[PDB]
């Protein structure tokens, strides 16, 4: 795994092109994420 | 030490997963390519995980996170979808689980669009597709995606496409 930037604990990716995106975060140490909870779906065909 | 408990459709927890799951689907700029094409989830199941060990651990780091950051955590849900979602649920999150190739270098990722985590479930780029039919768009398969507590504490702002 590489190290957060100096001074930092993640990093934020913010969307600059793309208006209807949201943000994407990266973290470096496993530590720092709970997988709270589990969910089982099926993508649904548009109709 | 993992167990799962179901939450039944009925509870308060279970309705606002589902909705901010069902809530931040997006279009993505490759038409469908890796995650497939739909507008929202069909929801099987949402389970708890609860590791009494591993909850410690992320506790642990996230107050020395919160004392260099003016006892800030930054704490945030996000999604995290990956081949190796049962790994995760019963050792942990490890270097193991990172994307080594991703845009912000060799780290864990985590999602605010479920429809972009949903796109690494088969793998990077979709892999290809479900194990059964081998198809990125299978709407028959079942799926799994994390929705886990972060910790971001002091986070690098990058502009990006
Ligand atoms: O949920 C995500 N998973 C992954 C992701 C990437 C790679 C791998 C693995 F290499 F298969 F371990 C597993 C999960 N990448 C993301 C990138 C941006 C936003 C969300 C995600
Ligand atoms: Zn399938």
């Amino acid at each position: 795994m590489a190290h957060s930037p100096p001074g930092h604990h993640s990093v934020t990716g913010r969307p600059s092109v793309n208006g209807l995106a949201l943000a994407e975060y990266v973290i470096y140490r496993g530590e720092q994420a709970y997988p709270e909870y589990l969910i089982t779906y099926q993508i649904m065909r548009p109709e | 030490g993992t167990i799962l408990i179901d939450l039944s459709p009925d509870d308060k927890e279970f309705q606002s997963v589902e909705e901010e799951m069902q809530s931040t689907v997006r279009e993505h700029r490759d038409g469908g390519h890796a995650g497939g094409i739909f507008n929202r989830y069909n929801i099987l199941k949402i389970q708890k995980v609860c590791n009494k060990k591993l909850w410690e651990r992320y506790t642990h780091r996230r107050k020395e996170v919160s004392e260099e950051n003016h006892n800030h955590a930054n704490e945030r849900m996000l999604f995290h979808g990956s081949p190796f979602v049962n790994a995760i649920i019963h050792k942990g999150f490890d270097e193991r689980h990172a994307y080594i190739g991703g845009m912000f270098g060799a780290g864990i990722y985590f999602a605010e669009n479920s429809s972009k985590s949903n796109q690494y479930v088969y793998g990077i780029g979709g892999g290809t597709g479900c194990p059964v039919h081998k198809d990125r768009s299978c709407y028959i398969c079942h799926r799994q995606l994390l929705f886990c507590r972060v910790t971001l504490g002091k986070s690098f702002l990058q502009f990006s496409a």
